[PDB]
């Protein structure tokens, strides 16, 4: 289990990021149970958004795989909870770490860009009706994100 | 006042700033410290992506706050 | 399958493996492997990486993973003597802890094994 | 006759003049001027000197004063970003001690003068 | 045993040696540490200039001793 | 008084060199009152050899000037107490410091090279009669170096 992985993992558990809980998994360590906070001033406010994050066996030459588990009404997330973020694909570097990926996903909840691949008729709703998209997102946050 | 900027690894650093410093000002101060240019820098605070035109005043980033640094991003 | 220089086990294609009892400065940590630099290569770009870490990256990519600048491995050079010293004098502890119990400077470890190590004498 | 960057007095043809309250590492001390490096130039030789210190030496000599290797100033380059950082974050104290009483990182001093210095505001 | 070698600036460096190590052996160990080749190294001890062929044994340079280093020399 | 000079001066008074006492002078600081010990196994054994050492105003681009004050029977020293040592002339570098110069002069008492320009009929005595040169040196050491 490459030493880098281990060092990153400990510099998360020791040095947390606020509103971002990330522990490793017991079954297999290359695999993290992430939980991101619905950010300030976003329609996702006060939501418990659970994520699964996984390190492929070419980490860090290749980027991590990250997927939402909690359903959320957002252009750059899809049906099965995968995300469109360039630091997870187009512009990744071993410079970046787990924590950077997790901070940029948090940033994405505060800046939902309707320029997705087609982001459903959800990005189409965001670009043609921001009012009711903010609303719906606030509903999926309440009705799927409040662990309560 | 002074703020903190958590950089790539975790080695936290401090910046001498005052409330009306723009985020463009702060991203040249992190270029002095970490040798990263302001064009491949994005600053996160409370989950919100801090915009380049706006000030530290515009997000209430007061004394003792900790900004976070990531190496360029684009969602979508 | 145990290594001559560092007393750990690793393949001929992996970096050496030390155990720093004191906190290493982050500016001396290679960005690729989050460890203290070994055989540091400065890039033309101006950054610094472990020799094998950068060479491997450049097997199938071609940029300074730090500012996406195009980077031919050929153009990189060994770092300043200053850099090398700062690294060489970093404290490591003996790999063979349940035998020998010695703190010492990284550079000296290889020789510490041949002169005054009951662990490396015993091998394991 | 007082300097904009460092708050001391020196001519344009002299290095800047700082006051380090903490002990600087010897590997960061330029061999020519026994001070912490400023604007460090790595030589091809592999050594490191302050820009002005080396350029002046090479006005009238032509070798790395360390191993007598022939040294054209032209061939030298600025040091790794690593080096520069290690230096930039060294603590200095404010030159204007009898107005302002501030410790801070070397690189930030120039700006500390324009933002929050009663001494540099008053000038002297 | 171990000896000390005071290098150019004032710094002391320790060397892992044993009594029959030649001064030629010691001058490759200071090349490992300070990056100075053995041909532009002269070692002083108790005022005596330590010769390259002879051993640490030959000048009684025992445990805890401090050799001094100068960058090549020639008298006359 | 160039900062280098100051730093060297303190890294002498703090970090002395054994059998080599070197203080700066009060009248003018560019000027040191040095005292070297007659080394082990040399004919100068147990002599108090006083030196004057001076930094020219182009230090360290130019080397220091060094002169024995105590009279001593040695090829590489002369009538007025000046010394033939290359690190003080031919092969000097700002790499070197006061301490290095002082250690090499000590080394020279333990390695008197009769190859001088001439070194009197003293180098001529050293090369044609080492026995009686050792003797005479031992005499100038006793009869001019024992502060008494
Ligand atoms: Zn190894
Ligand atoms: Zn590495
Ligand atoms: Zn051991
Ligand atoms: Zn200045
Ligand atoms: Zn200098
Ligand atoms: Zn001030």
């Amino acid at each position: 289990l490459p030493r880098r992985i281990i060092k990153e993992t400990q510099r998360l558990l020791a040095e947390p990021v606020p509103g971002i809980k990330a522990e490793p998994d017991e079954s297999n360590a290359r695999y993290f149970h992430v939980v991101i906070a619905g950010p300030q001033d976003s329609p996702f406010e006060g939501g418990t958004f659970k994520l699964e994050l996984f390190l492929p066996e070419e980490y860090p030459m290749a980027a991590p795989k990250v997927r939402f588990m909690t359903k959320i009404y957002h252009p750059n997330v899809d049906k099965l909870g995968r995300i469109k973020l360039d630091i997870l694909a187009d512009k990744w570097s071993p410079a970046l770490q787990i924590r950077t990926v997790l901070l940029s996903i948090q940033a994405l909840l505060s800046a939902p860009n309707p320029d997705d691949p087609l982001a459903n008729d959800v990005a189409e709703q965001w670009k043609t009706n921001e009012a009711q998209a903010i609303e719906t997102a606030r509903a999926w946050t309440r009705l799927y994100a409040m662990n309560n | 006042m002074q703020i903190f900027v958590k950089t790539l690894t975790g080695k936290t650093i401090t910046l001498e700033v005052e409330p009306s410093d723009t985020i463009e000002n702060v991203k040249a101060k992190i270029q002095d410290k970490e040798g990263i240019p302001p064009d491949q820098q994005r600053l996160i605070f409370a989950g919100k992506q801090l915009e380049d035109g706006r000030t530290l005043s515009d997000y209430n980033i007061q004394k003792e706050s900790t900004l976070h640094l990531v190496l360029r991003l684009r969602g979508g | 399958p145990l290594c001559a220089v560092c007393g750990q086990a690793h393949s001929l294609e992996e970096n050496h493996f030390y155990s720093y009892p004191e906190e290493v400065d982050d500016d001396l940590i290679c960005h690729i492997c989050l460890q203290a630099l070994l055989d540091p290569l400065d890039t033309p770009c101006g950054h610094t990486y472990c020799t094998l870490c950068l060479t491997n990256f450049l097997v199938e990519k071609d940029f300074c993973p730090m500012d996406r600048k195009p980077l031919v491995l050929q153009h990189c050079k060994k770092s300043s003597i200053l850099v090398n010293k700062l690294l060489n004098k970093l404290l490591v502890t003996c790999p063979f802890r349940e035998h020998c119990t010695q703190v010492l400077q990284r550079c000296d470890l290889e020789h510490h094994f041949q002169t005054s190590c009951k662990g490396a004498s015993h091998y394991g």
